[PDB]
């Protein structure tokens, strides 16, 4: 395999999938396994399935069940599907379409469309079944960091930059983008999470390490707390009920919040960068977090 | 052909990678030395302290590979202008780090961007690890013609573009570099990658980059539109565009995945090989002087100095010159003897300055087709084309030309003369003393005698040139002054330069000069509307003469005498580049100045701001009598 | 092959002889500009109004012909220095005259000759000729190995040649060059063109002419023996004058007419192609430094600096270097693990200073061959070379190598080392802190524990060489000392030069330094015998060094490891060289200095006259901790 | 860097304000450690760093002979000259209450840990003379709640107009050097001829004891300085406030400068090239504070209403030994 695990994510069935990518060393290239025992991750020998890529990964998906889509440093984005029972993962298709690291994906709610983020500053939209793009807009001035599609509808989705700005989307409009920036000279955002079950709230991270919550219509921070030390890199909303917030940072540390963003669980269990994070879809207590320490951590939330 | 490059931020394989580039036709990469997703961290632990190894092996590739086809890349992570003080630090570190490595590996450039207003501490630390090492780096600063935030679609309906004329504002990316470059003190080993986007701004704004050190120019795949049977091209603009930048000999560097995924590779780089190609093939001027351009050179001084035998030869590969010069005393000819005086009238003309004997030949030709009668005299005083002359003399002329070793100033003439001839002018008209020579000559000229030439004026025109300017600061010696090379002329090829206003006339010169109260030395105040925001670096110095009515020399580029390579414009400095804003006038003053033994030029800048008075009592150049 | 030229004093057409020169296969043609008999007045009338032309014109070549193909030739009756004050000023304006033709062809050299002891007025006017004009001239001296006084055949009756020992009067002729080098203030436009006869002198009179710029080597045909197919050939003396001159890579000038008429003129060239082509073909050494010769290069300061990818390949590619050092760790790893204990004993084993891991290699080879266990740790601070270190660990070492990034002197290791090996020697052994590092590092070394290398010792040596004196002091800078080019050592493969004395031990260090009041500076007071005259111009500076018992390097001439190129010579120059006649004693003094941060060196010459301390408190050269 | 000479230090001593301050907040100190019924059962450790020739000695004495506690008092001093001085002093009046350590406060091994370490490492622009640097290596032998005096510096920076002070440093021009060093550097001048352009800002802070785990005393400062005149800039001048005890303060900086206190002079920043500065532009100037093992230096530069050459990189110019 190769030492950087980036992408962790729970399928409806429970099986864990993974994506990695080589950053150091003679080769710069990417992987993508599946788990049917996620006990056994990362360790290759007693996997489900696995392939090689051409390039390294930035960010990951499922498309439904036997779908994966990949954001590839190539520029690419990178559809491969679940064949032979579920023991190889075969390319569908990959487009080069992007001219830089596309840095983000998310699959909309109908789960036929999918729009990405790359750090030539554009943002596209995809049709997963024609293989070719919608849409290709330019809202943004710096690379953009996140896109976060809206649970229910897809035609409106997040994205945030590194030109700090925060837009929400609906592609029903003929000005699609809306920026809603908090406050004023906020620091950078990293992370964007639409909240499960209230819609038309979601939470975002900084470069600081501040996670904050906001409310679309009334478009004003109802709240925000300094959880890490260094960048949040990504935010994971549990199925529970009442959700819980599951903050990953480069500062080497997970932690927990509830919905007035109080600190409850925090895990140094990583020595290094923490870069994903998932909740089991079995056991709702589960949460599973991958990191650049090559490490696979189960935490037990109570 | 084009010397081109290609930029990927995705390397699998290094030679895997190089290798198809060189498939593809490109003779150099720009690539990440360290992953660009792969940040690192330098104070915080534990990330601190990561297992290595943190990026490739040098041994990949030869040396000589590092050092002649890879361009280093900061990885876009580092950001040593942030407002959080944990990244600032953390990206000093890391900048620090890609620079050594790059060091390490002997790349020839290294390519940083410029993004912002506000790259202070980035160059804080650049200029720190230039001013640290051994090495001979070179540093390709990333700026684009168009910045992004004004380059973005409307597409945001709270925050729409504005569509009001902005002036200032659309050269805001040239200020970024213009203080980079400022806060680095115009460092030799820092240039420009200008990247161009789809939506080219204003002619003003691409004027902006007029004399700025463009080593690459960037062209993203996106910019291309597409033909009939599929190829790859560019607008009518974006090709005029990359004409100007042929012109400045730059490296190409594409960037940007393939989208015409009909094609291959090779043909977006082959449409800039088919520009290249089929562009006006170069004139026999441009050959000569493509060698010379931006060359700084001391002005000769042919009366202080005894001119070598080459540079006589560069004056006369010269024809369409001493083709004027014949038409001129063929006119003269004409004018001065009737028809019926034709063999009853023989003309006494003498050549001061003669050298090896151009003019001489130019005169005999003149007479001959003129059918009239001439007696030569060819007066020279460097004994060296003395030897010439009089081999010349006896081989060929015989006693028909009477070639005279002494200075015009000093030579007791047996008989005064009709026609005295000289070429006597230097890039700046007087600056080799040519009126002071005809002065000291007019004594043997007959009362009603001609001096060809018999006008000449210098032109004056300000010019910006960041590049020319840090020239002539690197002219820099030991034993004298440490700033007297900016208050000195240079004769050079002037190419990669901005005209601030139209070229004035300075001084003029007549003659004979007649006049009682002689006197040469001059005071001449220039007003230079400027229509453009700019930085003033110095003067571009020409000359026009009358040699005889209306046939006449020129270098002046509006009235320029075609295909002519005998002189090339003169440059004066100064010391302390002159930030000048659109709508402003440059008023500059000139002196000519002198004594008995010396004669020199002063000048300053008194407008908008002013400047030092250059080369007061000509302690840093003068021309010798 | 060879280099050659052609002399003549009689050139009737210049086409012609060029031409016929050209075919007989020579390079270039030394000739004179004015007709040797052709005596020229300046003062005194009538014969100073003499009509022209003086010479012949410059149109019969091209440009490109004078700068390559012409040598010019001061006439043989211009005598500067007559006694005769009419001669003196007329001659003073001839060489003018002369040279300044030169200069206007823009020969690349001139030739001018010393025939006696006083060239003081001709020294000042080619001094007065350097200094004013813009030229870019090269100026041979002609000088006779021997003088034609002592080469006179004994035939004058009542004034017989003296048989009896003259040592100083024998190098007379040096003494000439010498002064008249002197008087110009060495400058580095004067060179010498060594005449050869036919009887040679004295060795120590051909040891003379070392070190000096030897630029030509004249042949007369006089000197050529005959064999028996009639071809020209030359004496075994002359023969080994030959080879050795050919080291110097002189150009050789052939003089005088065809005495050989039965062969062609190139029979006296082909015998010089024939001597030059069968001599010893280049070892590898001298292959790889051939470039390098009498190159000035600062010394490396690999703990001060962080050395660039390439100066580890250069390191890298010596494998006589890294064999003896494999050698010394075979031995060490026997004589430490008894054969019994081959598999419980495991030898720990620390690289300080591991660069990209040479002695990595070599310490697992060493193990591999004596059959014991070994733990390899691979210490190095320069971070750079660690990425080559850990992606060499990851692919092919495994956990047996510990990669450790950091300084020997911090480094907290966990367990201490039975062996330490280490290559941070300089060219003068402990220049480059070698002491200072191991000493940090010897806590963690254990009680018995050996350091390779085990000991070293640096050697200096008195030399002579105008060239590299001239070279050191061209290095002037702006900014700094005028001076502070003489105070600093250079890396350098002396080339021209002299050795004047054996080289002797300087300083010495072992390694462990078990002592307890540990000291690193030195001072050392040096006698060299010099039984030869001579001008002291600097030190030259090698080091040999034990890694373990008998296995050894040396730069040291004598003791050369033969093959080994990773280290040339240092050199240590001193501001004013110093006269040494024969049977004096060179007394130097050497001192090594430090603080918490600083070492350096100082010395100065004690006899037979004093210098000035050089490089006091460290102000020009430091070495930093 | 350097052993101050005698009379240097004499130049020190003579200012009777300085040291008043320095025995006041000594004197406050020792009675908000010592309580009363304490006051012969506790005798407090104090440490002069940086002890010259004994007057913070004298002062830390007239302090607990005035508050009525008991003290044992370290003289550390690196200067072996001045060390002189303070053995004299203690052989002949202070007696064995005074042990004198000549060494460097970084390096020595002190017996026991100090109640009260007291220093006057202060330089014109507070830091300009690497009292952080000492301090830092200094806290190994200071009490878990051990105190500094002073407990908090900081520098203020002001841009200042004198074509005088211009010349003067230009004039300061020397063979053997870079044409343009003398811009490079600081001069610690008693300015006069001069007209400040704005009210000076805080440039550098420093505390004492800096209990940080991740210590840095490297800094990055970006002022802005709003101008309401027409002017020309040369320079920026630099002072000093510095806390030694609660509310006893030093002050140079010209607004709360000390009554009558003649120790320090006012430092001054040159630019190479005068910067024309309008009525209603703001002057930005960014500032370094910068370090390696050996040299510690700053680098300046004005960014703004125009930019200027980032001065003394990589300490060229200007470095202060450590
Ligand atoms: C064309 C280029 C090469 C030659 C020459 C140049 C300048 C500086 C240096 S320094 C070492 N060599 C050179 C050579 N140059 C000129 O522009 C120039 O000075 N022309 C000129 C001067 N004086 C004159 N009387 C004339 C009259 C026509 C006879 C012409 C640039
Ligand atoms: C052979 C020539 C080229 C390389 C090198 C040199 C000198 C000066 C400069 S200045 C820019 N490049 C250079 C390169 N050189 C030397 O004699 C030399 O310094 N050897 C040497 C120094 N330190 C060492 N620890 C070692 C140990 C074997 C590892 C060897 C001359
Ligand atoms: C008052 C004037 C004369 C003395 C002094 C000065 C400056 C430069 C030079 S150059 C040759 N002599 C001098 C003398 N000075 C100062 O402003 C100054 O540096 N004060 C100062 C520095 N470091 C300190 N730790 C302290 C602490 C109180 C002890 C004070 C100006
Ligand atoms: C063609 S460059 C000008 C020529 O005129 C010559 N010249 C310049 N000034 C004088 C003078 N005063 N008398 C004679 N020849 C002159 C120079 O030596 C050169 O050959
Ligand atoms: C082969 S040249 C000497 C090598 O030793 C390294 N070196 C020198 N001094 C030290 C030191 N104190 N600690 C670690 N490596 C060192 C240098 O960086 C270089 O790679
Ligand atoms: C009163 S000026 C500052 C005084 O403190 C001394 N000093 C500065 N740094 C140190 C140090 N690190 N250790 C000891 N004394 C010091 C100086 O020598 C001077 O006497
Ligand atoms: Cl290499
Ligand atoms: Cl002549
Ligand atoms: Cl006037
Ligand atoms: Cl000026
Ligand atoms: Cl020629
Ligand atoms: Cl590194
Ligand atoms: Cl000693
Ligand atoms: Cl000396
Ligand atoms: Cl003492
Ligand atoms: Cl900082
Ligand atoms: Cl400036």
């Amino acid at each position: 395999m190769e030492r950087q695990l980036e992408a962790a994510r729970y399928r409806s069935d429970g099986a864990l999938l993974l994506g990695a990518s080589s950053l150091s060393g003679r080769c710069w290239a990417g992987s993508l396994w599946l788990f049917k025992d996620p006990c056994a991750a990362p360790n290759e020998g007693f996997c489900s399935a696995g392939v090689q890529t051409e390039a390294g990964v930035a960010d990951l998906t499922w498309v439904g069940e036997r779908g994966i889509l990949v954001a590839s440093d190539s520029g690419a984005v990178e559809l491969w599907e679940l064949d032979e029972n579920e023991t190889l993962i075969v390319s569908k298709f990959c487009k080069y379409e992007h001219d830089d690291i596309v840095s983000t994906v998310s699959v909309l709610s109908s789960g036929t469309q999918a729009v990405s983020g790359s750090k030539d500053i554009c943002i596209k939209v995809w049709d997963l079944a024609q293989q070719v793009v919608l849409s290709s807009y330019r809202a943004h001035a710096a690379q953009v960091t996140c896109v976060a599609a809206s649970p229910h509808k897809d035609s409106v989705f997040l994205s945030c930059s590194e030109d700090n700005r925060i837009l929400l989307w609906d592609t029903r409009c003929p000005k699609p983008a809306s920026q809603i920036g908090c406050s004023a000279p906020g620091y950078l955002p990293t992370s964007l999470a639409w909240h499960p079950q209230q819609s038309e709230v979601f939470v975002f991270g900084d470069e600081n390490g501040t996670v904050s919550l906001v409310d679309t219509k009334s478009t004003s921070c109802v709240l925000s707390s300094a959880v890490h030390s260094q960048c949040v890199t990504g935010l994971v909303f549990s199925p529970h009920s009442v959700p819980f917030l599951a903050s990953l940072s480069e500062d080497c540390s997970l932690a927990v919040l509830d919905s007035s963003l109080s600190e409850l669980f925090r895990s140094q269990a990583h020595r290094d960068f923490v870069r994903d994070a998932t909740w089991s879809p079995l056991n709702h207590s589960l949460l599973t977090t991958v990191g650049w320490d090559h490490q696979v951590v189960h935490h037990v939330v109570p | 052909r084009v010397s081109s490059g290609r930029d990927l931020n995705c390397v699998p394989e290094i030679a895997d990678t190089l290798g198809a580039v060189a498939k593809q036709g490109f003779d150099f990469l720009c690539m990440p030395v360290f992953h660009p997703r792969f940040k690192r961290e330098f104070i915080q632990e534990p990330a601190k302290n990561r297992p290595g190894p943190q990026t490739r092996s040098d041994l990949l590739l030869s040396g000589r590979d590092w050092n002649t086809l890879i361009v280093g890349k900061l990885s876009p992570w580092i950001r040593p202008d942030s407002k959080v003080e944990k990244i600032r630090r953390n990206s000093e570190a890391a900048m620090l780090q890609e620079l050594n490595f790059g060091a390490y590996l002997g790349l020839p450039a290294f390519l940083l961007p410029l993004n912002q207003e506000d790259n202070t501490n980035l160059a804080r630390v650049l200029t720190n690890h230039i001013h640290t090492g051994h090495h001979s780096s070179m540093f390709w600063m990333r700026v684009p013609l168009v910045a992004p935030e004004d380059l973005r679609d409307d597409i945001i309906e709270n925050a729409p573009t504005t569509h009001t004329e902005e002036y200032s504002g659309e050269e805001k990316t040239w200020m970024w570099w213009h203080n980079f470059r400022t806060l680095c003190d115009y460092s030799k080993r820092i240039a420009v990658a200008l990247e161009i986007g789809a939506d080219l701004p204003s002619n003003h704004v691409i004027d902006r980059w007029l004399g700025e050190p463009i080593k690459a120019a960037i062209l993203p795949t996106s910019i291309f539109l597409t033909n009939k049977k599929g190829f790859p091209v560019l607008s009518k603009m974006h090709q005029r565009l990359i004409f100007r930048l042929l012109k400045l000999e730059v490296q190409f560097i594409i960037t940007g995945t393939n989208h015409h995924s009909e094609k291959e590779f090779c043909s977006y780089l082959q449409y800039l090989e088919y520009l290249s190609q089929n562009r006006p093939p170069p004139n026999a001027y441009e050959l000569f002087a493509k060698g010379y351009e931006d060359y700084l050179q001391s002005p000769l001084q042919p009366l202080m100095d005894n001119l070598e035998s080459q540079t006589y030869e560069v004056f006369e590969k010269d024809p369409i010159k001493y083709s004027q010069y014949q038409q001129a005393i063929y006119k003269c000819l004409l004018d001065r003897v009737p028809e019926e005086e034709k063999d009853t009238n023989v003309q006494v003309l003498m050549v001061l300055g003669a050298g090896r004997g151009p003019l001489v030949n130019a005169s005999l030709r003149a007479a001959k087709q003129a059918d009239r009668r001439i007696k030569l005299y060819a007066v020279e005083k460097n004994p060296n084309a003395v030897v010439t002359l009089e081999n010349w003399q006896f081989e060929e002329w015989g006693s028909q030309v009477t070639v005279v070793s002494s200075d015009m100033r000093e030579w007791v003439a047996p008989e005064k003369a009709d026609i005295i001839v000289s070429e006597l002018l230097g890039s700046f008209a007087d600056n080799e003393l040519s009126p002071e020579c005809l002065d000291g000559a007019q004594h043997f000229l007959k009362d009603d005698g001609v001096s060809i030439p018999g006008e000449y004026t210098s032109f004056l025109a300000p010019i910006s040139s960041s590049k020319l300017y840090n020239e002539v600061r690197a002219c820099r010696e030991k034993d004298r002054d440490p700033e007297a090379q900016f208050e000195m002329p240079y004769v050079v090829r002037l190419h990669n330069f901005h005209q601030l206003s139209a070229p004035q006339p300075c001084f003029t010169f007549s003659h004979p000069n007649r006049d009682p109260m002689i006197d040469n030395n001059r005071y001449c105040t220039l007003e230079f509307p400027v229509e453009v925001n700019t930085v003033l670096h110095g003067f571009a110095g020409y000359f026009e003469t009358v040699l005889y009515q209306d046939i006449t020399l020129s270098i002046r580029p509006e009235t320029h005498s075609p295909g002519m390579f005998s002189w090339f414009p003169i440059l004066f400095p100064i010391k302390q580049p002159i930030t000048v804003r659109e709508g402003q006038t440059i008023c500059v003053r000139f002196w000519r100045c002198s004594n008995s033994k010396k004669v020199w030029y002063e000048w300053a800048v008194t407008a908008p701001v002013c400047s030092a008075i250059h080369n007061p009592t000509g302690r840093s150049y003068t021309i010798g009598l």
